[PDB]
């Protein structure tokens, strides 16, 4: 399973989540931002290591980093 | 026609004579200042057993502390000065310049 | 980890073939093991250093039995001019009669292998004579092997493991390295020499049985104990000794005289001798300068942290130096990776035109073999040294502990560093590139008196200062009255001039404007690969299109299609561009020196002088010409003995296209087929019966890089090796 | 006019332009000064 | 004599024996 | 609180763009509880085409 | 003289390839009648030829043992119209050309969007620009003493 | 199609093309030597690549030494194009990186910021090079060897 | 039908029926058995 990981940079505009192709981010209550809100990865088990998170990031540096870690069946995107 | 023992005892008896009243004092205190020592600690004290040095075989009643490992490496420095003189008066070398 | 590798439970659980290839291609990365310590990394290194000497002395062996039961070393040693080494036998049950007949060389009775590796020159100069003498040899580098086994074993043990503090005492280590690995060897070996090679180039046959009978020379260490050492120089060979007889032999066992042998044509075995003394006796001497047990001696720490200019320009020095290097063993590997592959171009460069077997100068696929050899094996040291170099910035550097030292400057003046580099590297390509296109134009358009042929005058003045006359340049030793001619007049330099001006050996070669531009192709080639391997190894803990890329490794895919494209980003990419740069230099130094030898033993140098100076002359003169033999080791009319090569040509064709295929295609449309063959396997009939336990996946993005320079390297040195053994072996020069 | 002054001040075209004439240039030279090895 | 009966058994008995022990071995668990 | 509004300031974040470069100020957060609340507004695009970047207040110096 | 090389005019391999040379175009002279164009552009040729091997010989270049001419680089004063002298005029060509570049990239960066002036290039502020090459080292130099040449970051 | 039309060139000069005298007898370029010889890959290499490969590289001094220069000039692009498809982007951003400061420590740093070329950029470039370098070859050693012996 | 024995029995006797049956052929089966016939011949430059 790939490590996903983020930082209090985030500005929480919301688009790494909805460029998530397996539902791995969602949107948690904040405070240190002023859209109060903050991305985390709470399922990091159906991460697939495509990295369309960061292209998505606006933050300098980015605020959602993947590690590609161990891999999976599910990490590799397997159908068979 | 040089004499290999007086050669060699003069050049000892010099380098030993250097090593104990001339150039004693630098080399201890420089010695003093070099110990080696890996992430700030001794090799001993990292667990280097083999590294420890010899208290028993450093030590000597000479008045200003000279003992057997000075003894050798002056000797040593004598022996190589006294067979560089007898190897380089041997030969019959000419270096041509004028 | 319950399955295979053990030493990763992450790859252990991997449900594709892919836990397969990377147990395979991280087996020696103890670092990244599971449950590793330093203790354990440090034993582990140990004991794989016993069982790579092991191998070493089993290859010697090996090589030592099959010369003494299939060769023909008794028969060589009485016509070495005329008679052709033999490696081993062949026996292959796919040959053909015709194959049989033509690859019956030597004096042998059935297919052989002619040897152009040196060992029997090599051997016959040290006193080996017999193939008894062989036989002995091999059983002896066997006990030494399996003593090595032995040792790896023992110090693996809970009694006998050394602890880290042990492997961290580099005063001692230095100590007995320098005294007694390098200066008691050479001592040992001069022994030899002294008793042994010498006695034996003279007719003396000495062996254990009565080396203790026979006076190495007639006064028996009285001048040595004396003083009068010129004793033994007195009496030399004459220049009418012929090697292996007593006719003209002398008695002298330690001399300067210089040059080379009139007939072996290679260097005097006393002087050897003598070389080896005045080593041994250097290297004892500097073995006593670090402290160990007794008072006395240097702190390499100390050293370090002194050696601070107080004018700030430098920073802090040295200061800490020696814990970073201590600490690290990416450090120890790149310098010592750097230091031996230096001194293996070094090696190459000294054997080819000064010359120390009996009979090798005039064995020209030998020298050619060994000059290839040792030179891509150096190309190869020298990468590894900035691969490792580079791995130590990732994982071992720590920047707090190395405040403004002279270690964390060139990280703070990298860009400056790799800009000049890159400035250098353009200059030298452009204006390379240009003057051979020039002198191609002018060739074509019928005008070769308009070619920009510039004249290497400082090399050839160089060369006048070491006493070659063929420049008229009459400067140090060319020169009769000045004072460094005068100084060795009568020790060396009648000897060492009488070979330079031999303008039939390969010491000093004359040298013109061809040689100009290859030289300046060599540095442009130098100057690229340390380009991009000293960007890769300041790059690697981060740059601004990557600023966390310690936190990655020394290897990884990428970073993303995103922020314009990360590809090949990684501090392995790094070298792994570089490897192909570095193909290229050998390649160029390489085909320098075939073809100005090749020439030079045809008898016709004006081939070289003249050809060498457009890029035209070099595809035709060079390789279209040479190529005539070797692609007709086979052909419809029948085969001869050059067939292997012809075949082997084609191997290596083969397989550097194949690397293509990994280096160009990548890694989806890959995985994208292999997902129609799962289903076409899943649905056919009578197959459904058989299933595979580990899912089919494509090769990974770095591991497909890794494969393609590995068919790249493989291909790259085999139709090179095949197409100089060939075409120096089908007219022998 | 003002418009197509400012298309013909664009990259492409000023560069065309310049090398044209600077191979002119260097082709008359060596018309009229051929086979130059040298500067006497 | 020998290389009649060594060379079967290095180039093809032992990568045969060896391949089917390393596959076992890796298709362990 | 924070670098007056429309002013130039150099960057000390090691991991951006415009490291060591300068920028000018558009808007300071005034909110305390606000991690990053200096925002700045640059002349070059970094590698993702953003020219506007949010940095705390001990990453900006006023020049 | 300087590395073993003999002079041109003096070396027979120049003369043996001033010979060959025309000997080759005169070969192709015979399937032409006398009065053709061809017959007359083939003479032209060997005509410069000729003057090319008289040049080459009056220039007093060094010709090794092959024939050809031969460049000294190291600094012989009779030898500077080879590298020196063309070299010189390069380095005023190549810093008349760069001084140029900086002075206008230097001009048109303090405006709203100097990308477009990159791609559409102003040409009454380049031709301000251009003829400013012409005292480029003295202007470069004084640039040096006052510290306009390097941004000190 | 480099196979192909090399099957075409030598098939033609071996079989079909060739020289009749007034006695009735045919000889062929070649010889008709496609029939052994076409069957190995060694024969490809020696007597189709190696032996009508003789024209464009003595061509030079002679009308036809523009083929020899392009024949040089297409196996230098063939090789330049392998720069391109063997590398990736990230390597040469981080390399122009400290050229942009080269260019910034002399005030010569242009406003359009310099980038690397893009992924798929680069593959484009690659390929076409490639081609051009090889179709070239073809049309060089060809039109040399099929003028000077044809 | 025994896994365990089958697999022992079918390598090591197959290696044996290999060396063996390599051990037992004759010249006329191999030419590398057979040997060679034809005199030897010399040398580029006279080498033996
Ligand atoms: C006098 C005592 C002594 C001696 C002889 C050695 C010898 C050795 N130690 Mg060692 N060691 C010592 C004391 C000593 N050590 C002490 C006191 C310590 C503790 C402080 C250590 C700690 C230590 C460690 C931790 C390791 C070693 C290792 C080694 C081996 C290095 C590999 C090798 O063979 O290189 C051979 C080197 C040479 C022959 C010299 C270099 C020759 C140059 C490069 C070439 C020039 C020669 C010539 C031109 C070429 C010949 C041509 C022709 C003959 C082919 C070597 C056998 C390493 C090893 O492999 O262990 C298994 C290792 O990992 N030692
Ligand atoms: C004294 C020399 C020395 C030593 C001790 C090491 C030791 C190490 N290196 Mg290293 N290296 C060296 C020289 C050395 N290297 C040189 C000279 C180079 C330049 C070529 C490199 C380049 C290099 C890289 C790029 C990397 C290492 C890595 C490593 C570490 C793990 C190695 C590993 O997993 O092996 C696994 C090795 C293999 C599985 C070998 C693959 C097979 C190769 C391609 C040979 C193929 C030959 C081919 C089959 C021939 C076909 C013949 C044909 C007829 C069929 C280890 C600490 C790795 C590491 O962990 O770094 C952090 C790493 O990434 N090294
Ligand atoms: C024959 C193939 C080839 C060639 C010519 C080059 C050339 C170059 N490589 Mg390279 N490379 C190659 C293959 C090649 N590579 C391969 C296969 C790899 C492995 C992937 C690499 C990997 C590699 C790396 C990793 C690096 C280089 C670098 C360089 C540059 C070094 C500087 C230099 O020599 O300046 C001389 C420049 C040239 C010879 C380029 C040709 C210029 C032409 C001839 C002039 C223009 C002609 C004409 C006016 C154009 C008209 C055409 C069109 C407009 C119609 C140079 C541009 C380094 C670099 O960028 O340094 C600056 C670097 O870091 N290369
Ligand atoms: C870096 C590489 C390089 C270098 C140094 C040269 C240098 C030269 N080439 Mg050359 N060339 C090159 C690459 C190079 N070329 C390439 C790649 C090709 C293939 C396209 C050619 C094709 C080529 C041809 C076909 C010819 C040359 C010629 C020449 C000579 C020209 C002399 C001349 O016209 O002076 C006069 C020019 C000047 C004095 C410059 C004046 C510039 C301005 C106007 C000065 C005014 C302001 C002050 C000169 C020695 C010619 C020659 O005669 O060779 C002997 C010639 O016929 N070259
Ligand atoms: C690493 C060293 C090395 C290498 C590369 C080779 C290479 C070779 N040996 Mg060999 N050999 C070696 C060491 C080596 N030998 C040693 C130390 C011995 C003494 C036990 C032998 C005894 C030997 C015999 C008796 C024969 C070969 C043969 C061969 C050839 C066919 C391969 C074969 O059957 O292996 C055989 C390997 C062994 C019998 C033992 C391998 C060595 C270690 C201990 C395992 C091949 C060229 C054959 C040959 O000449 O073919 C024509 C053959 O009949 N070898
Ligand atoms: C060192 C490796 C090696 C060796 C020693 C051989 C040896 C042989 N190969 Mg061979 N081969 C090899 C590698 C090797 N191959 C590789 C890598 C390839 C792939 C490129 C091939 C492809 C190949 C082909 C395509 C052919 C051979 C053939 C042959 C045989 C030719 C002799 C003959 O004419 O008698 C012919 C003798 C027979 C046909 C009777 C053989 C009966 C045997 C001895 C029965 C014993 C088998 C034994 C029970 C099984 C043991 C398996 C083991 C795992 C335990 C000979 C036995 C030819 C042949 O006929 O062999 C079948 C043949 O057509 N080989
Ligand atoms: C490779 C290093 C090198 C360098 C940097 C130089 C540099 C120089 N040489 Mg020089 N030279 C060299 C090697 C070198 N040389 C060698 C190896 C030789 C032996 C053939 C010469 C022989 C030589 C002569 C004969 C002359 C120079 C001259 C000069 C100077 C050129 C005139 C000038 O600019 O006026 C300042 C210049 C300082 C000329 C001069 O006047 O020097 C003072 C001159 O007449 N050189
Ligand atoms: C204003 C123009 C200009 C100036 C002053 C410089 C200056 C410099 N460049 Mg550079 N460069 C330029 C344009 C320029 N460059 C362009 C357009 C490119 C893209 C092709 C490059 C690509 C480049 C590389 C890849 C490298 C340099 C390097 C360098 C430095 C060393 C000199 C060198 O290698 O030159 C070589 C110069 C070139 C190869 C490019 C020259 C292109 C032409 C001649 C410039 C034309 C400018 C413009 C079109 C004319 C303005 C017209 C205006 C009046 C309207 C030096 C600071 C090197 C460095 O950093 O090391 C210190 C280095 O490695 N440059
Ligand atoms: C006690 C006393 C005393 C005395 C002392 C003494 C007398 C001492 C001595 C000492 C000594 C007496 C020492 C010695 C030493 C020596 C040595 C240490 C040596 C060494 C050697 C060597 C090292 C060698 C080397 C070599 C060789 C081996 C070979 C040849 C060459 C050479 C030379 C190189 C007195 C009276 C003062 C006072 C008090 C009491
Ligand atoms: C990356 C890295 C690394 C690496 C680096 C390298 C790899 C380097 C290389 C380097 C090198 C590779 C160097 C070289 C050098 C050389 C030299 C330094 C030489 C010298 C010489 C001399 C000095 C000589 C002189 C002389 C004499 C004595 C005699 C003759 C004459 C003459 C004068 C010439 C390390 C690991 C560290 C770490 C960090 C990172
Ligand atoms: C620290 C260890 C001890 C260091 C000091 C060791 C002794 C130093 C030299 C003392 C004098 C040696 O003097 C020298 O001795 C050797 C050794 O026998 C003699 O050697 C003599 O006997 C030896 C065998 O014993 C013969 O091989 C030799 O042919 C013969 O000459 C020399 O004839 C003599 O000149």
């Amino acid at each position: 399973s790939h490590s996903v990981k983020i930082y209090d940079t985030c500005i929480g505009c919301t688009q790494c989540v909805r460029a998530c192709p397996t539902d791995v981010l969602e949107m948690i209550p904040w405070d240190g931002c002023k859209a109060k809100q903050i991305a985390s990865a709470p399922r990091t088990e159906d991460c697939v290591g495509c990295k369309r998170c960061e292209s998505a990031c606006p933050t300098d540096f980015l605020s959602v980093r993947v590690y590609l870690w161990h891999e999976t069946t599910r990490s590799m995107g397997l159908a068979y | 026609e040089l004499n290999p023992s007086l050669v060699i005892s003069l050049s000892t008896g010099v380098s030993l004579f250097l090593g104990r009243f001339v150039f004693f004092n630098f080399q201890r205190e420089n010695v003093g200042k070099q110990v080696p020592s890996q992430n700030g600690i001794s090799h001993f004290e990292a667990g280097d057993e083999r590294a420890k040095e010899y208290v028993s075989l450093l030590k000597s009643n000479d008045p200003v502390g000279f003992n057997i490992v000075d003894v050798l490496a002056w000797g040593s420095i004598g022996h190589i000065v006294a067979y560089y003189i007898l190897a380089t008066s041997s030969n019959g070398y000419d270096p041509n310049f004028f | 980890a319950l399955r295979f590798p053990r030493f990763s439970q992450g790859l252990a659980q991997d449900p594709t073939t892919r836990r397969i290839w990377f147990g395979i291609a991280t087996a020696h990365d103890f670092e990244s093991h599971d449950d590793i310590t330093e203790e354990r990394l440090y034993q582990n290194i140990f004991a794989s250093h016993f069982g790579q000497l092991a191998i070493i002395f089993l290859w010697t062996s090996g090589n030592l039995f099959h010369v003494a039961w299939q060769g023909n070393f008794e028969s060589w040693v009485q016509d070495p001019l005329h008679v052709r080494p033999i490696a081993h036998a062949i026996w292959d049950p796919h040959f053909g009669q015709p194959a049989v007949e033509a690859f019956t060389r030597g004096g042998a009775l059935g297919p052989v292998n002619i040897a152009y590796s040196g060992v029997y020159q090599w051997w016959y100069t040290i006193g080996l004579r017999t193939n008894e003498d062989l036989y002995t040899g091999a059983l002896f580098l066997l006990f030494l092997s399996a003593i090595s086994l032995i040792a790896g074993w023992l110090h693996l043990q809970p009694k006998w493991k050394p602890s880290v503090s042990w492997f961290k005492n580099a005063e001692s280590r230095l100590n007995h390295h320098l005294s007694g690995l390098f200066g008691v060897s050479s001592l040992a070996w001069t022994g030899h020499l002294v008793h042994v090679a010498i006695p034996g180039s003279r007719g003396e046959y000495v062996r254990w049985n009565n080396f203790l009978d026979v006076l190495p020379h007639p006064q028996g260490l009285g001048p040595l104990f004396t003083g009068q050492w010129n004793l033994y120089a007195q009496n030399p060979d004459s220049s009418s000794h012929l090697f292996g007889t007593s006719q003209g032999a002398g008695t002298a066992i330690l001399t300067l005289l210089g040059g080379f042998h009139p007939q072996t044509q290679s260097l005097w075995l006393t002087d050897i001798a003598h070389h080896h003394l005045a080593i041994a006796f250097i290297f004892l001497v500097a073995g006593h300068m670090y402290r160990t047990n007794f008072g006395i001696g240097h702190s390499i720490k100390d050293l370090l942290d002194a050696h601070i200019p107080p004018g700030g320009r430098l920073g802090r020095g040295h200061k800490g130096l020696y814990d970073t290097i201590n600490n690290s063993l990416h450090f120890q590997l790149g310098l010592a990776l750097a230091s031996l592959g230096v001194i293996t171009s070094l090696v190459a460069q000294h054997m080819y035109s000064l010359p120390a077997y009996a009979f090798i100068a005039q064995d020209f696929t030998t020298q050619a073999a060994l000059y290839t050899h040792h030179q891509y094996i150096a190309g190869f040291i020298m990468t590894g040294a900035f691969a490792h170099g580079a791995i130590f910035f990732i994982r071992d550097y720590n920047p707090e502990q190395n405040e403004d030292n002279v270690l964390a400057r060139m990280l703070d003046h990298k860009e400056a560093i790799i800009s000049h580099l890159s400035w250098a590297s353009l200059f030298l390509g452009f204006h390379t590139l240009g003057l051979y296109v020039h002198n191609d134009v002018m060739l074509a358009f019928g005008t070769p008196e308009k070619q920009i042929l510039i004249e290497p005058i400082f090399a050839q003045w160089i060369q006048s200062a070491h006493g070659k006359t063929s420049y008229g340049f009459d400067v140090l030793l060319s020169s009769t009255s000045g004072p460094a001619f005068n100084a060795g007049r009568s020790i060396w330099l009648p000897g060492w001039l009488n070979a330079v001006n031999e303008n039939t050996n390969s010491l000093f070669l004359t040298i013109g404007p061809g040689d100009f531009l290859v030289h300046h192709a060599i540095a442009l080639g130098l100057h690229t690969t340390t380009l991009i391997l000293v960007k890769g190894a300041l790059d690697a803990r981060g740059s601004k299109l990557m600023p966390d890329k310690k936190d990655f490794g020394y290897s990884f895919p990428c970073d993303g299609p995103g922020r314009g494209g990360t590809c090949d980003i990684s501090a392995w990419d790094a070298f792994y561009l570089a490897v192909f740069w570095m193909l290229n230099t050998i390649g160029w130094v390489t085909f320098y020196w075939h073809w100005k030898h090749i020439t030079l033993w045809q008898g016709n140098v004006s081939q070289f002088n003249e050809s060498s100076t457009y890029l035209m002359g070099w595809l035709r003169d060079y390789l279209w010409l040479n190529s005539s033999q070797l692609i007709n080791g086979y052909n419809p009319f029948g085969m001869n003995s050059l067939s292997v090569w012809a075949w082997m040509f084609l191997f290596g064709h083969l397989v550097w296209a194949t690397g293509f295929m990994f280096l160009i295609s990548w890694r989806g449309y890959w995985q994208e087929l292999i997902e129609t063959l799962a289903w076409a396997h899943e649905r056919t009939p009578l197959a459904n019966l058989i299933r595979w336990r580990d899912k089919p996946v494509a090769l990974s993005i770095v591991q497909a890089r890794l494969v393609g320079l590995a068919h790249f390297s493989v291909g790259y040195i085999f139709t090179y090796a095949a197409f100089l053994i060939a075409s120096t072996s089908g007219k022998f020069g | 006019m003002r418009d197509l002054k400012t298309y013909l001040s664009v990259a492409p075209v000023l560069s065309t332009l310049w090398f044209g004439a600077l191979a002119g240039l260097l082709i008359e030279i060596n018309r009229f000064f051929p086979d130059a090895l040298t500067f006497p | 004599n020998l290389p009649s009966i060594f060379v079967p058994l290095v180039g093809l008995v032992f990568p045969a024996i060896a391949m089917a022990s390393l596959f076992l071995h890796v298709q362990k668990n | 609180v924070g670098p007056p509004r429309g002013s130039k300031v150099r960057i000390l974040r090691r991991e951006s763009y415009w490291y060591k470069g300068v920028g000018s100020v558009v808007t300071v957060d005034q909110d305390p509880k606000t991690r990053y609340p200096v925002v700045v507004r640059f002349d070059k695009v970094n590698y993702a085409n953003i020219s506007t970047n949010n940095y705390a207040l001990d990453e900006v110096e006023q020049v | 003289d300087i590395s073993g090389l003999t002079p041109c005019k003096d070396s027979k391999q120049f003369a043996k390839r001033e010979k060959q040379q025309i000997k080759k175009l005169e070969s192709s002279l015979k399937l032409y009648a006398p009065e053709s164009a061809p017959a007359l552009a083939l003479n032209a040729q060997i005509e410069k030829t000729k003057r090319r091997f008289d040049n080459y010989g009056k220039y007093g270049l060094l010709c090794g043992s092959d024939g050809l001419p031969h460049l000294i680089v190291n600094g012989d004063q009779r030898h500077w119209g080879e590298f020196i002298t063309p070299g010189i005029l390069f380095l005023y060509i190549a810093g008349w050309i760069g001084w140029v570049g900086r002075s206008y990239l230097i001009a048109i960066s303090g405006e709203k969007k100097p990308a477009m002036k990159e791609i559409i290039i102003d040409v009454p502020l380049a031709s301000r620009i251009i003829f400013r090459g012409f005292i480029w080292p003295v202007a470069a130099y004084r640039e040096f003493l006052n510290g306009d040449l390097i941004a000190k970051d | 199609i480099s196979v192909v039309i090399f099957h075409f060139s030598w098939k033609m000069q071996s079989d079909v093309w060739g020289s009749i005298s007034d006695q009735g007898v045919v000889t062929h370029i070649t010889g008709g030597n496609f029939a052994q010889s076409s069957i190995t890959i060694n024969g490809w290499l020696r007597d189709f690549l190696w032996a009508q490969a003789s024209q464009v590289i003595q061509s030079y001094g002679s009308s036809l030494s523009a083929y020899g220069l392009f024949f040089l000039g297409a196996h230098f692009v063939w090789a330049f194009s392998l720069m391109f498809l063997f590398s990736g982007r990230g390597y040469w951003q981080e390399l122009i990186e400290s050229i942009v400061w080269a260019h910034n420590k002399l005030k010569v740093a242009p406003a359009t910021q310099p980038r690397a070329l893009s992924i798929v950029q680069g593959r484009a470039v690659g390929v076409t090079h490639y081609l051009l370098g090889g179709i070239a070859t073809t049309w060089a050693f060809f039109l040399a060897r099929i003028i000077a012996v044809g | 039908t025994k896994r365990g024995l089958l697999l022992k029995f079918l390598l090591l006797g197959g290696g044996a029926t290999l060396a063996f049956v390599s051990s037992q052929a004759t010249g006329d089966d191999l030419p590398i058995v057979k040997g060679p016939q034809l005199p030897p011949q010399p040398g580029p430059r006279g080498k033996i």
